[PDB]
């Protein structure tokens, strides 16, 4: 019974991981924008 | 039904008219008081200990039996 | 957009803040719950627009 | 006061729910005397009409 | 207990109060309860109630 | 028959929506207005937004331009990074040249919470009375300028103004520091 | 007057989220006209003070 397919998810907008004392609706829109720039910068390395 | 045979009838099936009659009637009351449907409204609030069931329900059986 | 926030439609409707914007022939908003305080508070613009309070100094037209 | 302050309200039931007033007047008072004295010369008096609304106002407030 | 209390809840501050005690029986717990000098900035304003009392089991959480 | 015994004793609500204040900038509560704190106070809200950065630089996660605004000041001692933040720009110099594209680096962000903590100490803006755009911007950009220590505040102790000395002097430098930067700090308070 | 009727929020710390009242009069109305010709003759009249404390209080209300 291997769960080892479901390991590592990557979640904008989780309230579980919000530091105290950063303001967390813009961490969420932040942690956003950093997962869409690294996958662009791996779409461009594919071509 | 506790018109049916007010000359004659026996206490506990009256009783129980009394019950039914003062448990709904008071829903009804309520329904009129209130946007509510008597099924979304609901007997959690007949956990109350309140005088307000004990005192009052014994007056009305009185009333409602004497007058008819 | 111009909005007013008070405790009634009503209440809102006759009060002293909204007599010139009405003779203008401009659309005030009418914001009468509670509720809509914390709403406004975040909602600080729509569609490019700003909204702006009749009840504050500085109030342009 | 506090149960129209409710972010939450469900104003529907709490607009049930709110009781009546009664109004309590100080017999011994001038003005009361004077809206008798008044209101004895003439029942009808549009006077003492106008009076009483702005005398209850007062007492909500 | 003072510097255990400032250890446990990251305060500056000192206990306002503390009980220490035993129940016997079948469940043999110990507890410290202290009072805080002055009331959390969010003591109400959390989704759920912030870890105030931690259990443990022969010391482990 | 059936008319009395009306009153119904219903349930009543506790639960609350806290309002949350909309923090200040740290322009709105210095320059904007002067809005005063005692010094500790200063220092704190320092600690709390070094934690802050702390706990962000973990995770690889760079904004450029780490200013005074784009955090907030909030009810309580209560203060907390932000992003809604020509106009008043302060860089690292590698960022403000043509050179390499992605800037990205931690010790840019590093040395403009060095400029930031500038600011809490001096409560006016570095190079305020020294310089217009064509000055601040190309000796800044040469590597040739400092703010001055004049409005460094000496109601500060030597262990924090010396502190923040060092972080004027981290321009000189590519170091990381921000975990001992906030052992640092917390010590010294 | 939402705020001041939270059962379990501080108000304590109000002190920086209260704004401040700024007063604004219709230069056109008669009552302002009148008060300007009141209040050029004495400067400390107490009766123009006096207004200015009425007119404030039902302002306000």
């Amino acid at each position: 019974v291997d769960y080892s397919v479901w390991d590592h998810i990557e979640v904008s907008d989780d309230e579980d991981e919000t530091h105290p004392n950063i303001d967390t609706a813009s961490l969420f829109r932040w942690r956003h924008q950093a997962r869409v720039e690294r996958m662009e910068q791996f779409q461009k390395e594919k071509e | 039904w506790c018109i049916d045979l007010e000359v004659e009838e026996k206490c506990a099936l009256m009783e129980q008219v009394a019950h039914q009659t003062i448990v709904m009637q008071f829903i009804l009351e309520l329904a009129k008081s209130l946007k509510v449907d008597p099924r979304a409204c609901f007997r959690q609030f007949f956990t109350k200990i309140k005088t307000a069931d004990r005192q009052y329900m014994e007056g009305f059986n009185d009333e409602l039996e004497a007058f008819k | 957009i111009y909005y007013i926030t008070g405790e009634s439609k009503e209440q809102v409707a006759n009060s002293a803040f909204v007599e010139r914007v009405r003779k203008r022939g401009f659309e005030v908003v009418y914001m009468t719950e509670p509720i809509d305080e914390y709403c406004v508070q975040q909602l600080k613009e729509f569609d490019g627009k700003s909204l702006v309070s009749v009840t504050k100094e500085g109030l342009e037209l | 006061r506090i149960m129209k302050a409710q972010a939450l309200r469900d104003n529907s039931t709490m607009g049930y729910m709110m009781a009546k007033k009664h109004l309590e007047i100080n017999p011994d008072h001038p003005i009361v005397e004077t809206l008798r004295q008044k209101a004895e010369a003439d029942k009808n008096d549009k006077a003492v009409k106008d009076l009483v609304v702005l005398l209850f106002e007062t007492a909500l407030l | 207990y003072g510097e255990f209390y400032k250890s446990l809840t990251n305060d500056w501050e000192d206990h306002l109060a503390v009980k220490h005690f035993s129940v016997e029986g079948q469940l043999e717990f110990r507890a410290l309860l202290f009072i805080p000098r002055r009331a959390p900035f969010d003591l109400f304003e959390n989704k759920k109630k912030k870890n105030n009392i931690k259990l443990y089991v022969r010391r482990v959480f | 028959n059936i008319l009395l015994f009306m009153g119904y004793m219903t349930k009543d609500n506790l639960a609350i929506v806290t309002q949350w204040c909309e923090g200040s900038s740290l322009y709105k509560h210095l320059h904007v207005q002067e809005t005063k704190f005692q010094m500790f106070q200063l220092i704190d809200i320092a600690r709390q937004t070094a934690q802050g950065m702390d706990y962000l630089h973990a995770k690889n996660i760079i904004h450029r331009d780490m200013k005074s605004n784009n955090i907030f000041l909030h009810e309580g001692l209560t203060v907390k990074i932000g992003d809604f933040g020509g106009s008043v720009l302060w860089m690292a110099p590698e960022v403000i040249r043509m050179q390499d594209n992605n800037p990205f680096s931690f010790q840019s962000d590093v040395y403009s919470y060095g400029i930031v903590l500038y600011e809490l100490m001096t409560g006016e803006l570095p190079y305020s009375h020294i310089n217009n755009r064509d000055q601040i911007i190309f000796m800044v950009g040469r590597g040739y300028a400092s703010p001055d220590l004049s409005k460094l505040y000496k109601n500060c102790p030597k262990a924090m103004k010396r502190l923040v000395a060092d972080c004027v002097k981290k321009v000189k430098e590519e170091r990381p520091l921000f975990p001992q930067i906030l052992s640092s700090i917390e010590l010294l308070q």
